């Protein structure tokens, strides 16, 4: 019993590190100013009907 | 060429969304001595409309195929 209590603590644990290291990763991903106003140029492909 | 009346861009949907105001074209009015047009340029005009730091009131030299102003 107190060791199944124990796996599934370490279970939670191995999860939440994990998911933390993926976060982090994606918050390095996410670098750029906060909140400024951007200006964005496009172009595209555009379908055309008659 | 001709003096500057008019400067609208139209707003029109955006293809990404993102709910920002976006520019498909931008009107550019110019007259002449016996004639007058309304242009529906490109919207990378307003580049160059920048740099010129062009107004109403004044004339203007737009090459057509280059999109350069003067």
């Amino acid at each position: 019993k107190l060791n199944i209590l124990s796996l599934d603590k370490f279970k939670e644990q191995e999860v939440w590190k994990k998911e933390n290291r993926l976060a982090l990763q994606k918050r390095q991903k996410q670098k750029f100013q906060p909140n400024e106003t951007i200006l964005q140029f496009l172009s595209t492909a555009w379908l055309m009907t008659p | 060429e001709g003096e500057v009346t008019e400067l609208t861009p139209e707003d029109a949907e955006n293809p990404l969304g993102g709910y920002g105001k976006t520019i498909s074209h931008v009107i550019v009015g110019l007259k002449s001595a016996k004639g007058t047009k309304t242009l529906r340029l490109d919207p990378t005009i307003y580049e160059s409309i920048q740099r010129e730091k062009v107004s109403i009131g004044d004339v203007i030299y737009i090459e057509a195929n280059t999109g350069a102003v003067k």
